[PDB]
């Protein structure tokens, strides 16, 4: 019979968020509010300052070779020109708290590694339990420890670039000539006197090696925990991922080699009032709210602060309260198990648009006209989204409702990779099933449609709402009143969707329509 | 007397007690490893050492007794056993007290001569005192006196690897030294050296040790080694075979047979490797030259062809180059030649006329070898 | 004053996408085809027999040891138990044709790199600026190319795992000493006699080596990669995150550690 | 004659044609460096080489002579010149014809032996063939055949690695001579042996040329390691300062005053070390030893303090131990005893009489060296 794993990790895991949560949270606190600290400071740094900083001391390091201070310059001042520099300055601080923290925590490690015969029987395992587990994990406990922020890009990244450095320590300790230890001992001195004297000075070479593998590796941890708080390039790299915008990846992933690159050459070269804090979730049709409503709220003297991440994380952010609320919550059908979980912990507002459409989506050229018309088109495939969205709770349902659909499987993506793949089928012009919602802007350039759905389950009386956390009006009245009356047109936000699928900045085009509607914008601020 | 030890034995492996247990009974070390699995290197060493008394460990590798050093100085905690030194054991002595013993007494040399690379010479030499929270200008001080004892101090402030083994080992020495300590152990210390510098380390080992009244534990695995400098030898395979000592008794009274076949004491096998000179091609100056750096005065002469011709003395090289008259002229055609197992002690008065020795010149004129008084050793071993 | 580089990389993505597309089209169809025939084969195969012989290979490559091929079977049988064995299957096939694309070639061009020091000058540039940058970026064209599915999987994986495999056969190749080469040279041995008679047979450690970095970089995509079709358990481990579901996640985490446990051991065992 | 070269050189750096144009007028190679940082190892090397004919190259680490030998196999390939070996070019050669010139005429030897440890030892013996695409068990025979003229054979089906450098350079020595080549390349061959191992090689090499005529280019930092066995010698500093060898002209008339200090051609600093036997403490059967592994019949004689005390014979110590009676009672403390640089010449009749040496005794009675017959060599140097 099954084994009940799942329940048995997630209940330690609630027990520990229940019973060690008061450390939890003044960690948070601190690390938050340091992290910023520092982030400012170092962005206070005007971006030529630092740069020609960093290029004179590319020149100390190395005096003959024109060719690293070069390309710091050149690809710091690119950065710089992109608009790439704020986001930089995150990713560092997140990867300075990472690597310092597990450097600190590693190499005692190394050390109590190297002493004890039984403590390395005991760990190594756990290393390579550790080595090859992927990022993904490690940043879902944070997530229940500390919530969202800069907090679990630190945790993880320690958690993740830790085992590297630990071995490598222990390696480099055990490797030392045993002539020379036993000389040591034979003059009388003291563990600490010949660790002070004979092991690291021998060792750092190793050492260093392992501390860059630990940089590496937190770096490549805080890209990935961009999905949760893990502010910097992470963030742009994603949603060019989850947008499939092919230039911004392209912009952020040359910009980490870069920052990776100085720091690698770096390292073998040193070896001998009224604020708003809102969640999103990279959909091209809630990047468009958010954006829209950011630049116009900050109008009124808002201090704002959005967070892109995953559905269900930010039901979980908005309902223990660790940030301010969200307007992308469709209801009542789409995301009702969300509801379901973290749905009494919130004080739910009113819709803010009227008419979210769901359902399938096919090219309007192709026969089927509803799902129950369907046989085997398209390889029996349904090109959907991430799976943590909420339309694979309907089509999951919708696949075990019907019968023709009893054989036919659901292939989960991006909320724009299908877009492409899409656009991929009109092109070849065949056949594709893909999930899809609206408003949305691939209406607008192809000829699509719905199918209509006997049952009804995936989505009749679909509604964006909004959420914000209980007592929120307690604490925040002038978001609680603004986010109330956050109400507006369905028919052309497209303009904000299709501006920017054409060419243009998501903010230009969120200013372009406030000019338009700047009346119906101040409603909202009421 | 200075030590005196009691029952020292080591046991490796797991499930040792069981191994004590049977060392305190006399099974052989081959029962205990197949039956336990638990290698001996030391099994039931009992012995004693004086002041002054160089006392040598001879064996093969395998015999451990390297292994009994590091016992000595507890770098490897002793099995069982007690070590009675300055009236004091050292088996039972608590982590501080040990340590000043070692600071003290003891100190220890290596093989490969125990370095620290990342450190100038003169730190290596004063780390002895370094790690004995002493101000800098004495450390510095005797460091410098030790390495002027030694003829290198203007190689300080330099790195062991670009020196050569002769001074590392020197350096080793002296960093031994620094401390004044009343003991020098030595494993297998000048075995990594040429021939040459370890002859001369012995001499000056010998100087050292006359002018310095202190015990030293030394290990070799050459005979010579030891029959040179040591006051006192002990054989060991797994255990003491004998340790009588005083040169001879290991040769006169062998109580064993493995002994007698470690020191390995008819026929002319006794021929050694000879020095030649052939004259076809070669000339006074270059057999002169041979001479020098054979440390020789006289050589055996060959055809190009390697067949034997005959015999060259300095003097005869010497009237060659003046006249500048060659070889194969001015050169000792007669000699005693001899056989190759065929002639063992007929040549017996032959010898005696003849300063120079007979070549074994192989019966179609080809040479293995030459005879130099080997001859009366074994003609009256009889 | 900003530079369009989005502008260019993204014209630059749909020429080629839209010239070459018969070829990623037909590359597709067979890698698709290809792909779930196999995983049609390794879990038409029961259960118990898999686990069951891969234990048995266990206690061959290591005879005296029983801890190896213990968790072996323990851990393979709980998989099964949780029920991730179809996609374990998955990722498995991903993973080898991953790892073979990567070491076919990777490996002669590390070949290349040692025989010729203008291109490891050209490469080694490339090889920092392919192992830096992070995975999520390698499979915007993949889909560009190939579409949802696997195809992009299992291409994003050979170009973040080439790169180890190459500098280790080039490293491998390079550091032999000269004069087992100088010996081969004068003996009259041409480039192929000592490739294959010198280089390789004591190169092969670092290339192996490198060879399972190359498999826990190909592993490690694949798990990033579940985002776009890429089946598995890196699915499993997704949906996790997105739900912070910390069971199903933890799940697929240990079961992917354990299939890198098993990988990390079996290629330990083919260059000693 | 076999090879005749002329004005082969290399050019190690960059902007090299420079280099080339400049030692085609005769420009330092120190100059040519500060100009041009391209380091050169060969300058205008002229010379030719006969059949059987030994070809020593000496010099010192830095003279580019190794980098000579590559040449003539052309692992290096030579910036200029040419190479006239069976009236056929080397350096303007495609490949496959220098390819069978390697396979065929030219044979190569290592200072570390070349040996490929991932094989054994017939393996790497038959390499030469195996690469030449020949059928296997003709292989195998000229492989073991080779190893049987090495006593070796038996070691066969084992691994370089679990052997000695010894027999390592034998299995080098011998996969050269599988293929039957007209010449044999050494870059310092036995100079990773011991040196009694050495002088063994150098024999058997010499016994081997005698039997097979065939060219040797051999090379040596040893001067010793030249004479012993060099036909004819050339002397390398980044160029041939002189090469006229038959073993004296290098003695006789070098042309240079370099050479005069690298052959190293007044006071007692001729003394040698000392073989010494302490009486206090050893005893005949030591001494007997000791002449045995020192290859003597006599011996000198101190008290345990290092004070001289005499001289001890073969003899001597044979009555010795017969008669149980000790030593420093049998023992000859008369004799012509002298001081570290204050009896030069004066001493020439002395020596004469006594046949032993005279040992340099410090005048506080401690010893030095001694004397034997390297007086008569520089007494008549005026
Ligand atoms: N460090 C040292 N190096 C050399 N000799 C030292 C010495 N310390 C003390 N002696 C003594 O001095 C004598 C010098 O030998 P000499 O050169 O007169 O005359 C030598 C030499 O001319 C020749 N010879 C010695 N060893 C030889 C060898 N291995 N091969 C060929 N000829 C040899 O035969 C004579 C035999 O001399 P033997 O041994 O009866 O006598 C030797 C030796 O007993
Ligand atoms: N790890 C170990 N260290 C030391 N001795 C050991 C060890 N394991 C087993 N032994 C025992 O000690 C013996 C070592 O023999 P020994 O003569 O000390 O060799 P060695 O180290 O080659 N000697 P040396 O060259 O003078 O340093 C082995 O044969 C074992 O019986
Ligand atoms: N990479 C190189 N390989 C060989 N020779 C070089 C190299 N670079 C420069 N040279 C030149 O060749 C000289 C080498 O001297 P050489 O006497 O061959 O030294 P060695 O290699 O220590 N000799 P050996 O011990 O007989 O192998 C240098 O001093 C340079 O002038």
């Amino acid at each position: 019979g099954q084994v009940p794993i799942a329940n048995w990790v997630s209940s330690a895991t609630d027990w520990i968020t229940s019973t060690f949560s008061s450390g939890f949270d003044v960690i948070q606190k601190s690390g938050t509010v340091l992290m910023n600290g520092i982030t400012g400071a170092l962005t206070a740094v005007p971006f030529w300052l630092m740069i020609a900083v960093v290029t004179i001391l590319a020149i100390l390091v190395s005096g003959k070779k024109i060719a690293f201070p070069l390309f710091t310059f050149i690809g710091l001042s690119l950065i710089a020109n992109q608009g790439l520099w704020s986001d930089l300055m995150s990713t560092i601080t997140l990867v300075l708290l990472s690597s310092l923290l597990s450097i600190i925590i590693g190499v005692p490690l190394g050390i109590w590694m190297a002493k004890s015969d039984l403590v390395a029987k005991i760990v190594q395992p756990i290393l390579d339990f550790m080595q090859t587990m992927p990022g993904f994990v490690y940043l879902i406990p944070a997530v229940a420890f500390f919530g969202i922020g800069v907090v679990p890009g630190v945790f993880a990244s320690v958690i993740f670039a830790l085992p590297p450095t630990v071995r490598m320590t222990n390696l480099g300790i055990r490797q030392v000539s045993t002539e020379l230890v036993e000389a040591a001992d034979s003059f009388g001195s003291t563990a600490r006197q010949k660790l002070f004297k004979l092991e690291f000075p021998l060792a750092k070479g190793t050492i260093m090696a392992g501390v860059n593998q630990t940089i590496m590796l937190a770096l490549s941890m805080v890209v990935i925990a961009s999905m949760i708080g893990a502010p910097g390039l992470g963030r742009g790299v994603l949603a060019a991922v989850q947008s499939a915008d092919i230039g911004k990846g392209f912009v952020s992933g040359i910009s980490l080699v870069i920052l990776a690159i100085i720091i690698d050459r770096f390292t073998q070269k040193l070896n001998v009032d009224k604020k708003v804090d809102l969640v999103y979730m990279n959909w091209d049709s809630e990047v468009a709210s958010i954006n829209v409503l950011t630049q116009a709220m900050k109008e009124h003297g808002f201090d704002v602060k959005t967070t892109a991440l995953d559905n269900a994380v930010a039901w979980q952010t908005v309902a223990n309260g660790q940030a301010d609320g969200m307007v992308s919550a469709w209801l009542p059908n789409t995301h009702k198990t969300q509801w379901q979980k973290y749905g009494k912990s919130v004080d739910l507002l009113g819709p803010n648009l009227k008419g979210a459409k769901v359902g399938f989506v096919v090219p309007s050229y192709m026969n089927v006209n509803s799902i129950e018309d369907l046989t085997n088109q398209a390889n029996k495939t349904i090109t959907g989204i991430e799976p943590g969205a909420g339309v694979m709770a309907a089509s999951e349902k919708t696949l075990n409702s019907y019968d023709n659909l009893k054989d036919w499987k659901l292939v989960p993506s991006s909320s724009g990779a299908m877009t492409v793949a899409l656009g991929e089928a009109i092109k070849q012009h065949k056949d594709i099933v893909i999930t899809g919602w609206s408003p949305h802007w691939m209406f607008n350039k192809y000829d699509l449609k719905y199918l209509a759905d006997p049952k009804g389950t995936m989505g009749t009386s679909e509604n964006i709402n909004t959420i914000v956390r209980k007592g929120l009006k307690k604490e925040n009245p002038e978001a609680y009143k603004v986010l109330d009356k956050f109400n507006w047109t369905t028919k052309d936000m497209e303009a904000v969707m299709l501006d920017i699928q054409n060419g243009k900045t998501p903010e230009e085009a969120a200013k372009n329509w406030i000019k338009d509607h700047q009346k119906e914008v101040d409603k909202w601020f009421k | 007397v200075k030590i005196k030890i009691e029952h020292l034995t080591k046991i490796f492996g797991k499930r040792i007690k069981t191994a004590l247990t049977m060392v305190e009974k006399g099974e052989p070390k081959n029962e205990i490893l197949k039956k336990t699995g638990a290698t001996v290197g030391v099994y039931d060493t009992n012995f004693e050492i004086n002041e002054g008394e160089i006392f040598v460990i001879m064996g093969l590798s395998g015999s451990g007794k390297s292994t009994l050093l590091r016992l000595l100085n507890r770098l490897i905690e002793p099995t069982s056993g007690k070590i009675f030194i300055d009236n004091q054991d050292v088996a039972t002595l608590n982590k501080e007290d040990l340590l000043q013993v070692r600071r003290k007494t003891m100190s220890m040399v290596f093989q490969n001569f125990g370095l620290f690379p990342h450190r100038t010479i003169l730190e290596n030499t004063e780390y002895g005192l370094e790690v004995q929270n002493v101000p800098k200008e004495e450390r510095r001080k005797r460091a410098e006196k030790a390495l002027d004892n030694a003829n290198l101090l203007d190689f300080k402030d330099q790195y062991p690897k670009q020196l050569s083994g002769g001074m590392q080992q020197r350096v080793g020495l002296a960093r031994a030294l620094a401390n004044d300590p009343e003991i020098l152990l030595m494993d297998e210390a000048f075995s990594a050296l040429d021939p040459l510098i370890r002859r001369e380390m012995q001499d000056e080992l010998l100087e050292l040790q006359a002018k310095f009244q202190k015990t030293i534990i030394f290990v070799s695995h050459d005979l010579n080694e030891a029959l040179r400098i040591g006051d006192r030898i002990a054989i060991m395979k797994d255990g003491k075979i004998m340790q009588i000592g005083t040169g001879e008794e290991i040769l006169t009274n062998p109580a064993n047979d493995y002994v007698k076949t470690f020191v390995e004491d008819t026929a002319e096998n006794i021929m050694i490797p000879a020095l030649t000179t052939n004259i076809d091609v070669d000339g006074p100056s270059v057999a002169l030259k041979k001479m020098k750096t054979e440390e020789v005065s006289s050589l055996m002469a060959v055809d190009k062809k390697r067949q034997f011709r005959g015999v060259v003395t300095s003097e005869q090289a010497i009237a060659a180059r003046k006249n500048n008259q060659p070889l194969k002229d001015v050169m000792t055609t007669d000699v005693g030649t001899v056989s190759k197992e065929m002639l063992v002690r007929d040549i017996l008065p032959i010898i005696y006329d003849a300063p120079t020795p007979l070549a074994v010149v192989d019966d179609n004129g080809f040479l293995k070898g030459v005879l130099i008084r080997g001859s009366v050793l074994e003609a009256l071993a009889d």
